[PDB]
């Protein structure tokens, strides 16, 4: 009843990548596994499918001479390889398969994977920078600039007040780095009030900031 | 010893059949010599379920059936009374109370081609588990779901045969083997296959 | 389907000559290819072969160690280098293409040559 | 290195005449053979593959069969567009080896 | 089938209104080889009806389904909460298989666009590189936005980058921020900025700032 995938990866342009999809809870011998693709905010795409028993494969026209799909009957795991990576292949890859118990099989793809984020670009790693914002009772927040890996979390003070926080998604800047912003309001009908502070934390780097705001 | 029983037409045969369409030849009214098969040749496996290889020139029965086919290398242990797998389930089932012999030798020089041998298929994707000494040669699209398959393959409709790919470099576990199975039958009838 | 050929040379005492046969009208990346020579008036002779994915290469006995084959999927073209040509290698070389017998959905290679080229007249002298 | 032998080497017949061509192998190559036909100044063309099958497009006048060591090619009626040379070929192992060839005529 | 079309692009109304997605397609496709899906943000798609009429196990009642040669559709008898997501088609009976574009259902609410906030500089954008400026919009459910080309003295209507959040789970709205930075500490005549945005009502709240020199 599961198709657990591998972890996220960050590759470089021109290299290759292999993604796994391990089945558990059903008879993997008689089934079929299809692969899809989705970017951030875009629609789904189709790649190809493989019969687990026979091994026969069919690919899309645009992914034909770039993708190979293997079988690995033992241990019940299926793979997929992408060659000649480009900057447009930054997406999330899923694997789906029907439920089969004995000879009979389901009529559709009901078991789905969990995803595998793949980012391909230049640069290696860079901790972000934090700027303070100012009022002009109004709105006020933090700022973040230039971090490559992508996952980042912003808190406020420690966890309190759970107000109209608005953490916008990151945008792939021109150079290749990212940036996001976080902002709240000050409904307290005053400027001299609760002593609230910002907070940033980046995972693939020992970097932590506690920049303060206010006038 | 005037008459003699023809075993060179079962062992030294050019075309030697496939596993899912195995060939059977009835033998009778001869005088067989089992001292040229056990005590000779290059047979890798000589298993005699039921009776023993020795003292086989003594007992004599009514009919003997020879079944010949070709399988892979690590698939010769599935030919035994009992056993479960993919050949002992969809291709050739052997009864649990078996009296006979199993013989196999490595024929890699004759059944291997650069690129792959396109003969010697084996059955895959069957519904039931077959019955002892039963053949099936039907080639119909295997329906693995509720929706009927109107003669066209696709999702949940598969061809029920897979081709062995035999090449001269596959490792001992994948090289071809030629198998011959003899079955001794004593069915309330005067014998005709009595030895020397 | 059509194969072209180019690369004949006037006098080739001990020089390197590159021959290329270009493909057209089918899926070039799903087939294996060949090269075959024919003496000036004698029988038909085999010289090389290339795999469908390009990993494996095989050569003849009077050809190994001096001729080399390679393929390119981008231009739908494959080549065959030749080094240190003897005067006894005059021929007319042909590009070819393997027959692929498909049984039960699996493709089996190296079964013949169905599509042939026109012919390149390569002559070596002094 | 399988050596292939092809006999005869030069024959002749016209219009409605049936002719036979033999090919012999040094080993047992099973049903792995092919026949060709080359006119005096053009590339060869495959005729029969798998030692029994017929290439889609070849006229049904040709037929050949065999298994093991001996093989054969038969032409039902020699129409005046069949004056060329025919070759064998073995596909069991590398290097690929052809036959010596046989030249037809018009009586 | 080689291309599928989903219409209408988006729907929006208060809970309790029957909705009819339509998935009109190309030449033809067999029934029982078409299915629907549902994907909430940051999740994997689930399987809705899997035969153009046969409903999946997990989902509750109110999910119907029809089908024909070239007019497939999906009717939800009531728009109760936790049912506002994106739904896709698929045909898997004719290679290559393909997906529809997907239609996002929304919630109708009230617009409260207050203003666009500008506060361009920190202390340090000559004691740093690229000179960054940001303006922010808030509280508007419709997806209409605008920034004009000149902005301030430096036109530079190519540096503007905007990102938008998703709807609130209880106070359904959106928020939007715009950044247009251009050069580095080497500014000499493109000091100050002024975002200008029109939105559904009070029109364009013009923004004031003071020069950077
Ligand atoms: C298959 O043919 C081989 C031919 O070699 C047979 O083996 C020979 O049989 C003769 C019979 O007198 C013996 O003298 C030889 O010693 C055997 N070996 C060899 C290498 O020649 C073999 O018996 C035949 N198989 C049968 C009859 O089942």
């Amino acid at each position: 009843m599961q198709l657990v995938q591998s972890g996220p990866e960050v590759k470089k342009p021109g290299t290759s990548v292999k993604v796994s999809c391990k089945a558990s809870g059903f008879t993997f011998t008689s089934s079929a596994v299809q692969w899809v693709r989705q970017a951030r905010g875009q629609r789904l795409e189709w790649i190809g499918w493989i019969v687990v028993g026979s091994g026969n494969t069919n690919y899309a026209q645009k992914f034909q001479e770039r993708v190979t799909i293997t079988r690995d009957m033992s241990t019940s795991t299926a793979y997929m390889e992408l060659s000649s990576l480009r900057s447009e292949d930054t997406a999330v890859y899923y694997c789906a398969a029907p439920y089969c118990s004995g000879g009979s099989c389901f009529d559709g793809f009901d078991i789905w994977g969990q995803g595998t984020m793949v980012t391909v670009s230049s640069a290696s790693t860079k901790g972000p920078s934090v700027f303070p914002l100012a009022p002009s009772t109004a709105a006020l927040g933090c700022l973040v600039k230039d971090y490559f890996p992508e996952p980042v979390t912003v808190s406020w003070n420690s966890g309190a007040l759970t107000s109209g926080v608005h953490t916008f998604p990151a945008v792939l800047q021109s150079s290749g780095l990212y940036s996001l912003s976080s902002v709240v309001t000050v409904p307290s009908s005053s400027l001299g009030t609760q002593t609230y502070i910002c907070n940033v934390n980046h995972k693939p780097s020992n970097t932590k900031v506690d920049k303060k705001v206010e006038p | 010893i005037t008459n003699l029983c023809p075993f060179g037409e079962v062992f030294n045969a050019t075309r030697f059949a496939s596993v899912y369409a195995w060939n059977r030849k009835r033998i009778s009214n001869c005088v067989a010599d089992y001292s040229v098969l056990y005590n000779s040749a290059s047979f890798s496996t000589f298993k005699c379920y039921g009776v023993s290889p020795t003292k086989l020139n003594d007992l004599c029965f009514t009919n003997v059936y020879a079944d010949s086919f070709v399988i892979r290398g690590d698939e010769v242990r599935q030919i035994a009374p009992g056993q479960t797998g993919k050949i002992a389930d969809y291709n050739y089932k052997l009864p649990d109370d078996f009296t006979g012999c199993v013989i196999a030798w490595n024929s890699n020089n004759l059944d291997s081609k650069v690129g792959g041998n396109y003969n010697y298929l084996y059955r895959l994707f069957r519904k039931s588990n077959l019955k002892p000494f039963e053949r099936d040669i039907s080639t119909e699209i295997y329906q693995a779901g509720s929706t009927p398959c109107n003669g066209v393959e696709g999702f949940n409709c598969y061809f029920p045969l897979q081709s062995y790919g035999f090449q001269p470099t596959n490792g001992v576990g994948y090289q071809p083997y030629r198998v011959v199975v003899l079955s001794f039958e004593l069915l309330h009838a005067p014998a005709t296959v009595c030895g020397p | 389907v059509q194969l072209v050929e180019s690369g004949g040379g006037v006098v080739q005492p001990g020089r390197s000559l590159r021959l290329s046969c270009a493909a057209s009208g089918f899926t070039f990346s799903s087939y294996a290819f060949h090269w075959v020579r024919q003496a000036p008036g004698k029988g038909l002779e085999w010289v090389a072969v290339i795999s469908y994915d390009g990993s494996n290469q095989y050569y003849a006995d009077s050809v190994k160690g001096r001729f080399t084959i390679s393929r390119d999927n981008s231009k739908n073209t494959l080549y065959l280098q030749m080094n240190s040509l003897r005067a006894d290698d005059t021929a007319v070389y042909y590009c070819a293409r393997d027959l692929a017998i498909a049984v039960a959905g699996t493709w089996h290679y190296y079964n013949g040559m169905d599509v042939w080229g026109q012919g390149t007249t390569v002559t070596v002298s002094s | 290195d399988i050596q292939m032998t092809q006999s005869p080497s030069s024959v002749s017949a016209s219009v409605g005449d049936r002719v036979i061509i033999t090919c012999r192998a040094s080993q047992g190559i099973s049903s792995w053979l092919a026949w060709y036909q080359q006119k005096p100044g053009k590339a060869p063309k495959v005729l029969i593959y798998d030692a029994s099958s017929l290439q889609s497009g070849v006229p049904s006048r040709f037929s050949g069969s065999g298994y093991g060591t001996d093989f054969t090619l038969t032409i039902s009626s020699l129409q005046p567009e069949d004056s060329a040379t025919y070759y064998c070929q073995q596909a069991k192992s590398f290097p690929i080896t052809f036959g010596q060839g046989t030249r037809l005529e018009i009586k | 089938e080689i291309v599928l079309t989903q219409s209408p692009g988006t729907l929006s109304l208060s809970p309790g209104e029957r909705a009819t997605l339509s998935c009109r397609a190309s030449q033809s496709v067999s029934s029982s080889y078409l299915a629907w899906y549902q994907q909430k943000p940051g999740q994997a798609p689930r399987l809705l009806i899997y035969g153009a009429s046969s409903r999946a196990t997990g989902f509750p009642d109110r999910f119907s389904g029809s089908g024909s040669g070239t007019d497939f559709t999906l009717t939800i008898s009531r728009l109760e909460p936790e049912d506002f997501a994106v739904y896709y088609c698929q045909q898997y009976g004719n290679s290559p298989w393909t997906f529809g574009q997907g239609t996002k259902v929304e919630i109708r609410r009230t617009v409260a666009a207050p203003s666009v906030f500008i506060f361009p500089p920190s202390d340090e954008q000559l004691k740093s590189g690229t000179a960054s400026v940001v303006c922010l919009l808030n509280n508007f459910y419709p997806r209409e936005a605008k920034v004009q080309w000149k902005v301030d003295n430096a036109l530079q209507s190519g540096n503007s980058q905007e990102s938008v959040t998703e709807q609130d789970s209880k106070d359904s709205t959106y928020s939007l921020s715009s950044t247009l930075t251009l050069s580095k500490a080497d500014y000499e005549k493109h000091k100050v900025y002024a975002c200008e945005v029109t939105h559904q009502g009070l029109s364009s709240p013009v923004t004031k700032s003071f020069n950077r020199g």
